[PDB]
């Protein structure tokens, strides 16, 4: 059950070339993609992100309408252990401009990235789906990545496809139209995407200055954050256990609304590492739970889970973990829904990450998220009821209905999901 | 790829342009011959120099750049000036007979005659980019060649280019430094014509790079000089993103969406810092702080104008040399709680910073002094409109006698365009208020 | 065979909004083609008729 993985933009192929250097070293695999690890649960499930003289190839294609960010990954760490011809590119940039991604710029190449993505299909014994990185606030991850996911569809009806989407904030900005980039992209995610991990770059940023006392954080922090997140993650699917997860499962079991499929992660402990006193389970758990720790600015507090999935990875008390567990939820009752029974699961890894004895991480669909929507909705409407800034996206044929309907449409999200907070 | 052109027209534009190339060649360690030792990749490149530079297979580094005027004495001075052998002589292009400070012959009778040759020439340059990203104008709002010959290039640069950007460094005029009687009739009927066909236009006032240059510099009569050196300065900050790359640094095209609401509002205010003589610079570091502090003062913007009576819409800070992003933001704080800044309110308020690491050079032997770090702030603010305002009160004076108006119709021109051009502006300064009053 | 039927019934759907989809997309693109030429035409006969 292969995953092909898609990354697309500057932000997406940042976090996504880390990700990559990050299990590449959990599973064992050096820069030149030969494998010199010590256990072999490292090797049981590799075939779901890694294709195959025994050496291991990401099952990764990187893509972005100009060429740098790409030199980039290519003289980074890890870089030679992507296989060349995935790599599928541009010159002209897209200005951050979701418009250029989407209708101009990014339509030119899409072809070619389709074309290697069906090469990668191909060669998949059985394809489980898409995992593609990106940012919302740019042009080529937003734009250009959700026409790829809508093509992708397409081709792939029958397919799951997993987002790692950056949420823009005002924290952390490139540009002022990071709101009409946004707001345009998750009305496409809303439509076809079946799990999205929300990574808010305001959540970010705050973790970073508050918790990590980095008074002055950068890509760099930021996202040294999102790659725990993402290794944690996506543990149930990479290593073998008890329990086996895959793309589809994790979207039949966490998403009730076909709508409601935009995912709090959260992860312990939070480390910018410095530290070699390991956790108790009780601080994991304790940790992982607090708003503090989550990757999205939402406080949980304020709305409610509809699902979650745990995983806790390292050496510990399975039965410490499930007491922890049953605790905060024994604790805080208001705070997961009554209607779906024992939607809180737990797993366990034997295999930590790099330089922590334990961790825990947190997959949460929280009706919390609403506030992130509203967030992103109430800073599009600022500009978009003067039509600032606008001449950038009509420029490109867009016509301003194109985004009263994203308006409406996510505006609707955020009241479906305030419809369960209060059911 | 991402190659700029530069088109330097009239006598300002040209004046300006050398004291622009010969910063870069600085800048960039290229010697008047056009040799750059420090340059490897001999006849080629992607390097960000090569932006504004191309190279030939024998070492030489040549301009993007295109020199016009309808007389020859001032391209005549580059041509046998220090940085001749820059440029292929194809790139510097003179007529025999100027526009005598007339908008009409600039754009009509004298100009017409040389844009096709001008637009071959440019085509010429444009065939060598790989990617060529827009063109960069140089010129005055007030001489005939400056104002009509401009407007004529840019409206031929639309047809020929479509939608690729150009960008405007346009001298606004100043009684202190020299300057016809007709020139706010000039710079109307220039800026009526060229609106549409500009991208985003950096307007410098003649009169605040006087001002500075007396205070700061403690020159008694600035010459034109003086003028340009520090406006290269300027200019070299802003084009600055283009041309080097870094960790830190933020592409000007980056910064132009930010800077660029709706289509007109194209407008941004630049303020430079420091401006400062060798004898003060001695034993005087400069801090970031300090720096920084220097953008917000209205007697270090290249328009006057009060932007404590205006709204912003945008706030952008290019900073080059030592400086790194802990002194940048601490300074903003310190900034933000000590003045007034009133942003429209459908606009966000952060500062949008970018940092260029290669450090500022100077002219040897010049007036400015060789510092650490500076910064050149842009900012979009409705009061950008009191130079409007300025420049149609004088034109309204001599248009309701109509004097000097014979010179141009002369010329061919009707009244027509002259009322038009001045309801274009009146519709400017309309546009201005409207997107400072708060929403409903 | 019914509920095979009505998976291939909900698959036809899906494929034909993601066409009204791609020809949204074919629109937008011809819309941004046609209004720069129109701006090139305009700019050249406002040029030629002021000359
Ligand atoms: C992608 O990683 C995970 C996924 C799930 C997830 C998953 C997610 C859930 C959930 C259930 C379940 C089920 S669990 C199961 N065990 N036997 C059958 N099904 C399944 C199994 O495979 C899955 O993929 C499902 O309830 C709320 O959220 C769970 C996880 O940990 C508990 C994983 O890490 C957090
Ligand atoms: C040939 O004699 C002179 C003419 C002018 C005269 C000239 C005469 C004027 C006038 C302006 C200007 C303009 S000034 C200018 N500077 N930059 C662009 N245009 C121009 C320039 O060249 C000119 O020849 C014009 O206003 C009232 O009277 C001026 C003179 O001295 C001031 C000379 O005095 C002998
Ligand atoms: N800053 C600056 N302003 C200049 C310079 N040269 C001329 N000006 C200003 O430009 C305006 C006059 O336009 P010029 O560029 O000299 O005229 P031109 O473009 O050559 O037009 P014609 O001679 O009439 O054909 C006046 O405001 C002058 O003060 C210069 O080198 N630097
Ligand atoms: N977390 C994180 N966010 C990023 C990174 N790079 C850019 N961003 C954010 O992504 C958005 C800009 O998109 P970007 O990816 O640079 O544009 P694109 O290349 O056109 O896709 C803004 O919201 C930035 O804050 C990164 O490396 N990490
Ligand atoms: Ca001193
Ligand atoms: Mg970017
Ligand atoms: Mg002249
Ligand atoms: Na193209
Ligand atoms: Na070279």
């Amino acid at each position: 059950r292969e995953i092909v993985h898609i990354q697309a933009g500057q932000c997406g192929n940042q976090i996504g070339a880390k990700f990559w250097e990050v299990i590449s070293d959990e599973h064992g695999i050096d820069p030149t993609g030969s494998y010199h690890g010590d256990s072999d649960l490292q090797l049981e499930r590799i075939n779901v992100y890694y294709n195959e003289g025994n050496k291991y190839v990401p099952r990764a294609i990187l893509v972005d309408l100009e060429p740098g960010t790409m030199d980039s990954v290519r003289s980074g760490p890890f870089g030679q252990i992507f296989r060349p011809d995935n790599f599928v590119f541009g010159q002209s940039g897209a200005g951050n401009n979701w418009a250029k991604g989407h209708y101009t710029e990014g339509a030119e190449l899409v072809d070619s990235v389709l074309d290697v993505v069906r090469k990668e299909s191909e060669s998949c014994d059985c394809l489980q789906g898409f995992q593609l990185t990106h940012s919302l606030g740019g042009g080529t991850g937003s734009g250009m990545g959700t026409l790829l996911i809508s093509k992708i569809r397409e081709e792939y009806p029958d397919r799951i496809m997993n987002t790692f989407s950056v949420m823009p904030s005002p924290k952390v900005s490139d540009t002022v139209v990071e709101p009409y980039n946004a707001t345009l992209s998750v009305h496409q995610l809303v439509e076809n995407t079946d799990e999205t991990y929300c990574i808010d770059n305001e959540a970010l940023y705050d973790i970073c200055f508050r918790t990590l006392k980095l008074t002055t954080p950068t890509y760099g922090d930021l996202n040294h954050l999102v790659s725990a997140t993402m290794s944690g993650v996506t543990t149930c699917l990479r290593f073998p256990g008890q329990l086996n997860a895959d793309l589809r499962k994790l979207a039949v079991n966490m998403v009730p609304f076909p709508r409601l499929h935009f995912f709090m992660p959260g992860f312990a402990p939070l480390t910018s590492s410095q530290q070699y006193r390991a956790l108790t389970v009780p601080e994991l758990t304790q940790q992982m739970f607090d708003s503090k720790n989550m990757m999205a600015a939402c406080d949980p507090r304020h709305g409610r889970y509809l699902t979650v999935a745990a995983i806790f990875r390292g050496r510990m008390s399975m039965k410490e973990v499930d007491e922890q567990m049953l605790n905060v939820q024994n604790k805080n009752s208001s705070y997961f829904v009554e209607w779906i029974p024992n939607n809180v699961k737990t797993a366990v890894c034997d295999i930590p990450p790099r330089g922590l004895k334990m961790s825990a991480t947190f997959i949460g669909n929280s009706t919390a998220i609403q506030e992130l929507f509203k967030r992103i909705s109430e800073q599009f409407t600022a500009m978009f009821r003067r039509k600032a800034f606008l001449h950038w996206y009509t420029g490109e044929g867009m016509d301003e209905m194109e985004f009263t309907e994203a308006e409406s449409n996510m505006n609707d999200l955020v009241s479906e999901y305030q419809q369960y907070q209060d059911a | 790829m991402r190659e700029c052109i530069s088109i330097h027209v009239g006598q300002a534009g040209v004046q300006i342009g050398n004291a622009c190339w010969e910063l870069y060649c600085l800048e960039h360690g290229i010697q008047p011959d056009g040799q750059m030792p420090s340059d490897k990749t001999i006849g080629g490149g992607d390097d960000s120099f090569n932006t504004f530079f191309s190279e030939t297979g024998a070492g030489k580094h040549v301009p993007r750049a295109v020199f016009v005027d309808l007389e020859p004495t001032v391209i005549d001075e580059v041509r046998t000036g220090t940085y001749r052998q820059l440029f292929h002589p194809e790139q510097l292009i003179t007529g025999k007979e100027d526009a005598a400070n007339n908008y009409a012959r600039g754009h009509y009778t004298i100009g017409k005659e040389i844009i096709d040759l001008v637009l071959d020439r440019i085509r010429k340059l444009a065939d060598q980019c790989t990617g060529l990203q827009g063109f960069l104008v140089f010129h005055s709002f007030g001489g005939g060649t400056g104002s009509g010959f401009t407007s004529l290039l840019m409206e031929r640069l639309s047809v020929d280019y479509g939608k690729k950007s150009k960008l405007e460094f346009s001298i606004y005029p100043a009684p202190q430094v020299s300057t016809a009687v007709v020139e706010p009739y000039n710079s109307i009927l220039t800026t009526h014509t060229t609106l549409e066909h500009s991208d985003c236009a950096f307007m410098v006032d003649n009169e605040a790079i006087y001002d500075i240059c007396r205070r700061n510099l403690d020159i008694e009569r600035p010459t034109y000089t003086n003028l340009n050196r520090l406006i290269s300065q300027i200019v070299s900050s802003i084009t600055a993103s283009l041309r080097f790359d870094g960790a830190l640094n933020v592409d000007l095209t980056e910064f132009q969406t930010n800077l660029v609401p709706y289509p007109r509002i194209h407008f941004p205010l630049a303020t430079y810092a420091p401006v400062i003589s060798a004898e003060k610079a001695y034993h005087e570091q400069l801090s970031v702080a300090e720096i920084t502090n220097a953008c917000f003062e209205p007697a270090n913007q290249m328009v006057k104008c009060d932007p404590r009576h205006g709204k912003y819409m945008a706030c952008c800070l290019l900073y080059r040399g030592d400086v790194v992003p802990k002194d940048v933001n601490a300074a903003i704080a310190t900034i933000k709680t000590k003045r007034s800044i009133q942003f429209v309110d459908w606009c966000p308020t952060g500062f949008k910073v970018g940092i260029n690491y290669q450090p500022p050079t100077v002219v040897p032997g010049g007036d400015l002094a060789k510092v650490q770090r500076a910064v050149c702030m842009l900012s979009n603010t409705t009061a950008i409109a009191e130079a409007w305002a300025r420049l149609d009160h004088k034109f309204d004076l001599m248009y309701a006698k109509r004097a000097f108006v014979h010179w141009y119709v002369g010329e061919g021109m009707e009244e027509g365009e002259f009322s038009e051009a001045r309801e274009d502006m009146a519709a400017l300064e309309k546009d201005y208020e409207e997107v400072g009053v708060d929403s409903v | 065979e019914a509920a095979e039927e009505r998976r291939k019934y909900q698959e036809a759907e899906l494929l034909k909004h993601l066409a009204e989809k791609r020809e949204h997309e074919r629109e937008v693109i011809q819309k941004a083609i046609e209004e720069n030429n129109n701006f090139i035409k305009m700019a050249k006969e406002k040029l030629a008729q002021k000359m």
